[PDB]
RNA sequence: ACCCUGGUAGUCCACGCCGUAAACGAUGUCUACUAGUCGUUGGGUCCGGACUUAGUGACGCAGCUAACGCAAUAAGUA
RNA sequence: GCAAGCGUUAAUCGGAAUUACUGGGCGUAAAGGGAGCGUAGGUGGCUCGAUAAGUCAGAUGUGAAAUCCCCGGGCUUAACCUGG
RNA sequence: GGGGCAACCCUGAUCCAGCCAUGCCGCGUGUGUGAAGAAGGCCUUUUGGUUGUAAAGCACUUUAAGCAGUGAAGAAGACUCCGU
RNA sequence: AAACUGAAGAGUUUGAUCAUGGCUCAGAUUGAACGCU
C-alpha cells in the first residue's frame, strides 16, 4: 500500500528499528534540491536486521507511542 | 552569494520602524496639552514656531506642531494629534489637528480651510 | 456628476474644437477668442513637458464625450483587458455610449443636449434579439452590434429634436449608423473603426498616460 | 579543479571565437560530442570530429564559423550548472532570442534543440543557451 | 525630412581666476522614424548653439535598425558602463512605455510598442547610448538564418 | 613635543601566555581557456644561441572597469 | 485636477535591481576571514553495463464551493447576480 | 432547522426594514441660443485684456426628488373534493 | 474559439562630472479615522 525504503541507523530496541529515509525536498525559492532525512521507528517482530541494512517498511496501525511502521523486506545487508 | 550559501542563510531584508511611534498605527490620537510653548527652528531659517507637548492616550508624551496663524491652546487642552514631522523642528514628528476637539480652526482662513479646520464662510 | 460650466473655455484649453456648441456658427465666430487659453495670461512662455501633452490629450477626449475621470478610467481598464489595441478599444467604448449615439444620429444638437435626451427618458433602446422597446435613462449604456434606437412617442414632436436633425445633415451621418428621420428611428449597425473618427486625437498618448 | 565539463566546453568555444581561432580542440566525451553534434546540425559550427588518441584518450576538434568577420555564435551561456541544475517540463523551456537562438535541452531522447523537445512534447535539463 | 527631438539640456561650469564659465550641454536624438536613428550631444555657451551643435553631431552618428514592422524582434538587454537597459517586444497597441531617455530614441527610431525598463544609473547620456547599443546589436530572423546557412522556416 | 645631553622597562635568552597589525596585492582557494614583447631565478633538452618547464618582474592587444587601471602572477572568459 | 466628494493622517506593496531566485556587489566607493589544515556539507574525470530514486512524459484519483481569468445569460446601464 | 399524525407551534438562523458618503457602481444639480462682448471683480502700458456665451434676455426639457394613479414577481397551490 | 497582454522614472552630495549610495516623491489599496463640504 505505502512502502518506504531506508537504512537502519539503530536497532537497540526490542522488536524495533530506527530507519533513516532520505528525500530531496526542493527549496521553494532557490530551486536547489536539499537532501533531508527523517528517523522512522519500525517494528521488526523477529528482531533480525541490524544497523546499516536496507529495509522496506510499510505504514500500518501504530504499535507503540512513536512506532507505526513495520519491516516487510530486507533487500540489502551490511557488507 | 552562491546557491548553497542562499539556502543556508538566505536574504534577510529589514523592515523600518514607524516614524510616528506614539500613534501606535492609528491615524490620530487624542491627548492633553502639558505645555504650550514656542521654539526656534534649525540653522537655515529663523522663526518662533508654536509647539505643544501633549500626553497621549497611548502613554506617550510627545510634542506636536500647531500649524496656522494663531491658536487657543493652553495647559490641559484636549487635542487630536496626527502624524507628519516638521523639518525645521528637531524632535517634533506630529501635527495637532485644527478644529478637532479643543483646538479651534484658524480664525480668518480662506483658501486651505479644511487643512486648518475653518468652516466655509457665508 | 457632469460638467456644467462654460464650454468654449474647455476647447480653448485644448486648442481645438470639441463640438461643445451646435454648429450654427463657425467655431471661430462663437468664441472669437480661440487662440489663447482661458484666463488672465493664456498664451505665454514656459516649455510644456511630456506629461502635459499626455494630460491634455486625455482631458480632451474626456471633454468631448462628457465623461468624468472615474467612469473614464474604468473604460481604459475595460479596453486594456479587452483583446486588441487598448487605445482603439477605448475609442469604441466611448463611441458606443448611448448618449453619444443619439448625437451621431442627429437627434441632439450636441452631446450635452443628447445627454439631456437620453437622461430625460425620451429615447428608447431595443437590444438586438429582444423585441420590446424599453425606456432608458442611463447615458452610459454601451450599445452593441444591432441595437435599435427610437424616440419616445410622447416626445416625438419635440421642437428641439426637429432642428437637431436639420443641423446634423450638414455635419453628415456616419456609415456605421442608419438613421430614419421620418420614423425618428435609428440602428447601431456597428461600432466605429479607428479610421472613422478624426485623426487629430492621439489615443497613443492616452494609453501612455495610464501607465504612470 | 574542473567540475563543469560542459561549462568548460562552452568556455573553450566562447574564448576561441572571441580570439578568432579557426578551430577549438579539447579532450572528448560522449556528452561533449552530443552537444558538439547539435551545434553542427543547428549551424553554429562547421564540424566536430573525434580523433582517438593513445592511452584510451580522445580529442574533440570543432571547426568554428565566422560571418562578415564576426563569430557565428554571438552568445553561448550555460544555464544548468552543477551548483544549480535546471530541469524543465515541455511547456517551461525558456526560449533564446524569441526562437532565433537554441536552448540546448537534454531529454530522455538525447541532446536536442528546444524546438525539437516542444515538437516531441518532452522536457529535460536545459543545459545551455546558444544564440 | 528628418525627425529631431531634444532629450536634455544641462548647465555645466568651468572654474577660472575670475570665477565660473558656464556652458550648456544638449543631448539630441535624430531619427527617420523608419529604422534610422542616431544621437549626439553638443556643447556651447548658449542653449540654441548647444542644441544646434548637438543635432549635427547626431546626423553623422546614425544606424539603420531592422524593426519587426511595429516593434523589436527579440528581448534586448544592453548596457553602457553602469546603465543597464532592457527592452522586449510588445503587442500592437501597447505603446512605448519607457522613461524619458529610452522613449526618445525608441519613438524617433520608429518603434511604436515596446516594454522597457532601465536598471543601474539612469544618466540620460549613458541610457541613450545603452539603448543605442541594443538597437544596433539587435538581430533579424533573416540574418540569424543566413548566419547559420539555413532558412527562416528551419529556424523557428 | 619636535632638537640636545642622559636614561629605565623593553629590545636578547629559556619556558609559557597574548592572538592582534595598512597581518596589504587594501585582490579567498582550486580548475580550464584567451595576441604578443622584453628581463630574471631553479631546472631540463637540443643545436654561443634555440626550445620547453616551475617561479619572479616590466610592458602591451582583445576583453573588463565609474574612472583609475587590470590585462596568462586578470580586476578577461566560465 | 478631481467631483458628492476632495484633501490630510495611519497602514501594506510598488517604484527599490535598495536582500538582486528571476535580478546586485566585495583592488581604490560598504564589503576577501591574518594564513593554513581539516569535520559536517556542497560539488566533482573518461568508457561499457544495471537500476529508475531525482528528471521527463502519459493515464487515474484528488486539488470543496466561492474568489481570479475566458466565453455567454439576467437586472433600464453598471456595480451585482449567474451558466459552462 | 426543532417538535408533531396532522392541525400547528418555536426559530434575533434567515428573509427584510432602520442608521452611517464607509466603499464600489450609476444618475443628477439643467439644455439650446445668445456680443457695440453689458455691468461688477481682477490686471493694466489707462485704455485695453480677462472673468466670457459666462451672465442677462429668448426658446425649450423634466432624469432624480415631490404629487397622483396603476401595479408584476418573490408562492412552492397547503386544505377539501374526484380519479387511478 | 477564449482563458495566453506585460515592466517609465524624477529631486537631492559637486564649482562642474561620472559612479556609488541613502533619503524623498509621483501609483494602487483600506472594515479606516479626521478636516471642509
Amino acid at each position: 500500500a505505502s512502502v518506504l525504503t531506508g537504512r537502519v541507523v539503530s536497532d537497540k530496541m526490542d522488536k524495533s528499528i530506527t530507519v533513516l529515509i532520505e528525500r530531496l525536498v526542493r527549496h521553494p525559492l532557490y530551486g536547489k534540491q536539499l537532501r533531508r532525512s527523517t528517523k522512522i521507528k519500525a517494528h521488526d517482530e523477529n528482531n533480525v536486521c541490524q544497523q546499516g541494512d536496507l529495509v522496506r517498511i510499510k505504514e500500518t496501525r501504530p504499535i507503540s507511542k512513536t512506532k507505526a511502521w513495520t519491516l516487510v523486506d530486507v533487500v540489502e545487508k551490511v557488507e | 552569494a552562491t546557491t548553497n550559501q542562499l539556502i543556508r542563510k538566505g536574504r534577510k531584508t529589514i523592515k523600518e520602524k514607524s516614524k510616528v511611534p506614539a500613534l501606535q498605527a492609528c491615524p490620530q490620537r487624542r491627548g492633553v496639552c502639558t505645555r504650550v510653548y514656542t521654539t526656534t527652528p534649525k540653522k537655515p531659517n529663523s522663526a518662533m514656531r508654536k509647539v505643544c507637548r501633549v500626553r497621549l492616550t497611548s502613554g506617550y508624551e510627545v510634542s506636536s506642531y500647531i500649524g496656522g496663524e494663531g491658536h487657543n491652546l493652553q495647559e490641559h487642552s484636549v487635542v487630536l494629534i496626527r502624524g507628519g514631522r516638521v523639518k525645521d523642528l528637531p524632535g517634533v514628528r506630529y501635527h495637532t489637528v485644527r478644529g478637532a476637539l479643543d483646538c479651534a480652526g484658524v480664525k480668518d482662513r480662506k483658501q486651505g480651510r479644511s487643512k486648518y479646520g475653518a468652516k466655509k464662510p457665508k | 456628476a457632469r460638467y456644467i460650466g462654460p464650454k468654449l473655455k474647455l476647447s480653448r484649453r485644448e486648442g481645438t474644437d470639441l463640438g461643445l456648441k451646435s454648429g450654427v456658427k463657425p467655431y471661430d465666430v462663437k468664441t472669437k477668442k480661440a487662440a489663447r487659453p482661458p484666463g488672465q495670461h493664456g498664451v505665454s512662455r514656459n516649455k510644456t513637458s511630456e506629461y502635459a501633452l499626455q494630460l491634455r490629450e486625455k482631458q480632451k477626449v474626456k471633454r468631448i464625450y462628457g465623461v468624468l475621470e472615474r467612469q473614464f478610467a474604468n473604460y481604459y481598464k475595460e479596453a486594456a483587458r479587452k483583446r486588441g489595441a487598448t487605445g482603439e478599444n477605448l475609442l469604441a467604448m466611448l463611441e458606443s455610449r448611448l448618449d453619444n449615439v443619439v448625437y451621431r444620429m442627429g437627434f441632439g444638437s450636441t452631446r450635452a443636449e443628447a445627454r439631456q435626451l437620453v437622461s430625460h427618458r425620451t429615447v428608447m433602446v431595443k437590444k438586438a434579439g429582444r423585441d420590446e422597446f424599453v425606456r432608458v435613462n442611463i447615458p452610459s449604456i454601451q450599445l452593441q452590434d444591432g441595437d435599435v434606437i427610437a424616440i419616445q412617442e410622447k416626445s416625438r414632436e419635440q421642437l428641439r429634436i426637429k432642428n437637431a436633425i436639420e443641423l446634423a445633415t450638414q455635419r453628415g451621418i456616419p456609415e456605421w449608423l442608419d438613421v430614419d428621420h421620418s420614423k425618428l428611428q435609428g440602428t447601431f449597425k456597428k461600432a466605429p473603426d479607428r479610421i472613422d473618427l478624426p485623426a487629430e486625437i492621439n489615443e497613443s498618448l492616452i494609453v501612455e498616460l495610464y501607465s504612470k | 579543479s574542473m567540475q563543469d565539463t560542459v561549462g568548460d566546453m562552452l568556455t573553450r568555444i566562447r574564448n576561441a571565437q572571441m580570439a578568432n581561432k579557426v578551430s577549438v580542440a579539447m579532450p572528448s566525451s560522449k556528452l561533449r560530442k552530443s552537444i558538439a553534434d547539435l551545434l553542427v546540425s543547428e549551424g553554429y559550427v562547421a564540424s566536430a570530429v573525434v580523433n582517438a588518441e593513445e592511452n584510451n584518450k580522445a580529442t574533440l576538434s570543432i571547426e568554428l564559423k565566422y560571418f562578415e568577420g564576426k563569430a557565428v555564435i554571438e552568445t553561448i551561456q550555460r544555464f544548468s550548472r552543477p551548483g544549480l541544475r535546471q530541469h524543465r517540463g515541455k511547456d517551461a523551456i525558456p526560449t533564446v532570442k524569441q526562437g532565433m537562438g537554441v536552448a540546448i535541452v537534454s531529454t530522455s531522447q538525447g541532446i536536442m534543440s528546444d524546438r525539437a523537445a516542444r515538437a516531441a512534447g518532452i522536457g529535460g535539463e536545459v543545459v545551455a543557451f546558444v544564440a | 525630412g528628418l525627425v529631431e527631438r531634444l532629450v536634455t539640456v544641462d548647465r555645466v561650469a568651468k572654474v577660472v581666476k575670475g570665477g565660473r564659465i558656464f556652458s550648456f550641454t544638449a543631448l539630441t536624438v535624430v531619427g527617420d522614424g523608419n529604422g534610422r536613428v542616431g544621437f549626439g550631444r553638443g556643447k556651447a555657451r548658449e542653449v540654441p548653439a548647444a542644441i544646434q551643435k548637438a543635432l549635427e553631431a547626431a546626423k553623422r552618428n546614425m544606424i539603420t535598425v531592422e524593426l519587426n514592422d511595429a516593434t523589436l524582434h527579440h528581448p534586448i538587454k544592453a548596457r553602457h558602463g553602469a546603465s543597464k537597459v532592457y527592452m522586449q517586444p510588445a503587442s500592437e497597441g501597447t505603446g512605448v512605455i519607457a522613461g524619458g531617455a529610452m522613449r526618445a530614441v525608441l519613438e524617433v527610431a520608429g518603434v511604436k510598442d515596446v516594454l522597457t525598463k532601465c536598471y543601474g544609473s539612469t544618466n540620460t547620456a549613458n541610457v541613450v547610448r545603452a539603448t543605442f547599443n541594443g538597437l544596433r546589436d539587435m538581430s533579424t530572423p533573416e540574418k540569424m538564418a543566413a548566419k547559420r546557412g539555413k532558412s527562416v522556416d528551419e529556424i523557428l
